[PDB]
RNA sequence: GGUGGUGCAUGGUUGUCGUCAGCUCGUGUCGUGAGAUGUUGGGUUAAGUCCCGCAACGAGCGCAACCCUUAAGCUUAGUUG
RNA sequence: CGAAGGCGACUUUCUGGUCUGUAACUGACGCUGAUGUGCGAAAGCGUGGGGAUCAAACAGGAUUAGAUACCCUGGUAGUCCACGCCGUAAACGAUGAGUGCUAAGUGUUAGGGGGUUUCCGCCCCUUAGUGCUGCAGCUAACGCAUUAAGCACUCCGCCUGG
RNA sequence: UUGGGCGUAAAGCGCGCGUAGGCGGUUUUUUAAGUCUGAUGUGAAAGCCCACGGCUCAACCGUGGAGGGUCAUUGGAAACU
């Protein structure tokens, strides 16, 4: 149970003897759309093969979202070094609330119900660290609920 | 790029020698009638793209010793061609009677005069990828011996050609009977010479 | 089976590590106390948890997971490889050419190389292999048979191990982490707790440690496999 | 038909880095990236060729006593030598 | 150790203060920050020395196919100490100073508790530090880290284009 | 604040030493003064909810309720002050 969707490439030329490839390192999310979007990376070379030869290494592992379905109740955001994003919640019935580079992977989890405060650094490879930092750290509700001793809504 | 222009590699193993030439009187006209005639067949053939040379001459009774296995231009129908040569190429050699044709075998894969078959393959500089460059893809892993590629023909008005690499690897790399040939043709520049430097690996 | 005997474990060199400050705080749940520096194993979850380790394995070898008992003591080149044996495998007596396994698939391909290069000098026309040849493939051979051992002839994968000092010979395990695997182990003092998912603070002096555990694991993969 | 001129229009013609003994390459694989394997730390023969210890395993590219040649027989024999 | 620039002959001083073992004890009585504190090295800096050494200048030499220069004694001052300092150094921590940790480790100056006392030494606890690494954290990486280039409570100033 | 940091990058002080201060550790306890006023008279246009009419649709205009649910007015009382 993960996600499909492509998330780009790179075409790397190295200073070398010969004529300077230009391998496609692409990185691509796969699975069947549950909720627990799991991407990957993968460094790639021919044109029509290094998006197979970098899924190739993108599945080797794919990360869990464990998604609060609907919508995550509260502010659902997170952050690793210079990346980082931000989502208000707001209501369901809304078409889709996204930002710029993070459109396509909020489809991706079924919520489209919070908003995109598009926040975090300027940088490529890092935004896709910025992005996947706000909903890889997530914990669900009735199960923290439960773990803090009382009931799923003693605490409410 | 300061490189002389070979033409045989490795000579006494692997490279041979066909000669099997007996026309011994008039090294002025008879050698010319066997040697003159090789100045001719370079644009009827259709694009060749032929295997390699066989040359021989029968007890000076010769028929012509040129294969170029691509069939129909020196068949016709059962001794259309061949048998108009009879009668034609009675001006080439002596009779000359009913030329000879082979089959050819992933003519790609034979060393020497696989470059037309790739001359004729970016020359034409217009869909010259798919259409005529297709065989660069067909013909690359038959598991040639001389492994080394190439095409400066006509790119951009490119006067040197092109490779490919990647790295790593072992191996005790030395080995000396393989076989390999040149190959240099006559696309103009028209500024600063570039003779198309042509080779495939199969 | 399960656990090991008490008298062996305990005197004949379990409890028994290195000096203070190369300190475990880190397996401080297993840990008792030091003699003099010497440190010492609490003497309870080394049976308890061990017969936890032969439940962990029980339903690891009832559908087929033979552990590979590892060769990094110098008890273990010999007897923990023997006891490999015992299970069903083979040992691991020579050394990493420094990240095979987390650099893990184009030397990951040893596996195939010692499955390869050994049957190939072991078939029939060993004569037609030429001495040329066999001048390499001999002074190879030492080496190629000690590299890799646990999916030598069990080539499924071991569900666990038996690390000694994991503080080196996680080369193996923390390398095959990408390959995503557990790892149980009677470990040494100043060690990983983390990469092995029991760890007792085993001194190697006591064979008892590898008999009635180690290759005990050799029968629970006899016992609990049935 | 040019010798009147342009190799410079291109076949070429070809001198030429440079025998460089070197040039390498896949399966690939690590470095978040700007960077990482071969042909090895101890000791051995005509052409980048290794073992106890090093990230390696698999092919080419220029080039085996390569087929002559000097030879030991012959072989073939008296033909002309 | 000092407010720093910095702090070096030693008998001594105040041993001021660090300093750890004791800390004998009234009840927020502090860091940074209006106050205000002082200086900061030399180049240079307001007197005898000072050309004594060194020393620019000059001499005088010349490389090999090139000086008066690398070369400098006589020597210009200057150099320098008994009366005046600037507010500048890679004074750099490119990293401001309070409450406390970041798996922690680490051998160790000081001062201690000691066992063993040794023959003044082996072992344990120890902190201001001392270093070393090393967990988390850190930034792009440089690389920092139980003593920051982290972590939660204090202030300061800087700047969000240059 | 909400929605910047300052080693290198936008930026962290030769320096330290200092008064007001900012903040320095608090452990108890009283007031109702503030820490989503009670409920209402209660609310600026191109601008607090709907109804409207005309707008060639529009172009653009205006209308009523809601008058608010938004201030005033009444309140006293934790586990900070």
């Amino acid at each position: 149970e993960f996600e499909e969707r492509v998330v780009t490439i790179n075409r790397v030329a190295k200073v070398v003897k010969g004529g300077r490839r230009f391998r496609f390192t692409a990185l691509v999310v796969v699975g069947d759309k549950n909720g627990r979007v799991g991407f990957g990376t993968g460094k790639a070379q021919e044109v029509p093969e290094a998006i197979k030869k970098a899924v190739e290494a993108a599945k080797k592992d794919l990360v869990v979202v464990p998604r609060v379905e609907g919508t995550t109740p509260h502010t659902i955001t997170g952050r690793y070094g210079s990346g980082s994003v931000f989502m208000k919640p707001a209501a369901p019935g809304t078409g889709v609330i996204a930002g710029g580079p993070v459109r396509a992977v909020l489809e991706l989890a079924g919520i489209t119900d919070i908003l995109s405060k598009s926040l975090g650094s300027n940088t490529p490879i890092n935004m896709v660290r910025a992005t996947i930092d706000g909903l890889q750290n997530l914990k669900n509700a009735e199960d923290v609920a439960k773990l803090r001793g009382k009931t799923v809504e003693e605490l409410y | 790029g300061q490189k002389i222009n070979p033409i045989g590699l490795r000579v006494g193993i692997i490279r041979d020698w066909e000669a099997k030439w007996y026309a011994e009187k008039d090294f002025a006209s008879l050698l010319h009638e066997d040697l003159k005639i090789r100045k001719f067949i370079d644009n009827e053939l259709k694009e060749a793209s032929v295997s390699h040379v066989e040359i021989e001459r029968a007890a000076n009774r010769i028929n012509i010793a040129i294969h170029t296995g691509k069939p129909g231009m020196v068949i016709g129908k059962g001794g259309s061609e061949i048998e108009k040569l009879r009668n034609k190429l009675n001006a080439l050699t002596d009779k000359k009677v009913h030329i000879n044709v082979i089959e050819i075998k992933k003519v790609d894969l034979d060393a020497r005069l696989v470059a037309e078959n790739i001359a004729r393959q970016l020359e034409n500089r217009a869909s010259f990828r798919r259409v005529q460059k297709q065989a660069i893809t067909r013909a690359m892993k038959l598991g040639a011996k001389g492994i080394k590629t190439q095409v400066s023909g006509r790119l951009g008005g490119a006067d040197i050609a092109r490779a490919e690499q990647y790295s790593e690897g072992t191996v005790p790399l030395h080995t000396l009977r393989a076989d390999i040939d040149y190959a240099h043709a006559e696309a103009d520049t028209t500024y600063g010479k570039l003779g198309v430097k042509v080779w495939i690996y199969r | 089976m399960a656990v090991i005997s008490m008298k062996q474990l305990l005197e004949a060199g379990v409890h028994f590590g290195h000096q203070t400050r190369r300190w475990n705080p880190k397996m401080k749940k297993y840990i008792f106390t030091e003699r003099n520096g010497i440190y010492i194993i609490d003497l309870q979850k080394t049976v308890k948890k061990v017969d936890e380790a032969y439940n962990f394995l029980k339903q690891v070898s009832e559908d087929g997971g033979q552990v590979l008992f590892v060769g990094t003591k110098k008890q273990a080149q010999e007897s923990v490889k023997s006891e490999a044996e015992r299970a069903g495998q083979f040992y691991i007596n020579q050394r990493w050419l420094g990240g095979l396994l987390t650099n893990y698939k184009t030397i990951s391909k040893r596996i195939k190389r010692i499955s390869e290069i050994e049957k190939m000098e072991e078939d029939g026309l060993f004569e037609v292999l030429p001495k040329k040849e066999v001048v390499e493939l001999k002074k190879e051979y030492d080496r190629l048979i000690k590299f890799l051992g646990g999916i030598r002839d069990m080539k499924s994968m071991p569900q666990a191990l038996f690390v000694v000092d994991p503080r080196k010979e996680r080369n193996a395990i923390a390398e095959a982490r990408k390959l995503n695997i557990p790892i149980v182990g009677i470990v040494d003092t100043n060690c990983d707790p983390d990469e092995i998912d029991y760890v007792i603070p085993a001194n190697d002096d006591a064979i008892r440690a590898v008999k009635l555990l180690t290759a005990k694991m050799a029968d629970a993969i006899l016992e609990g496999q049935q």
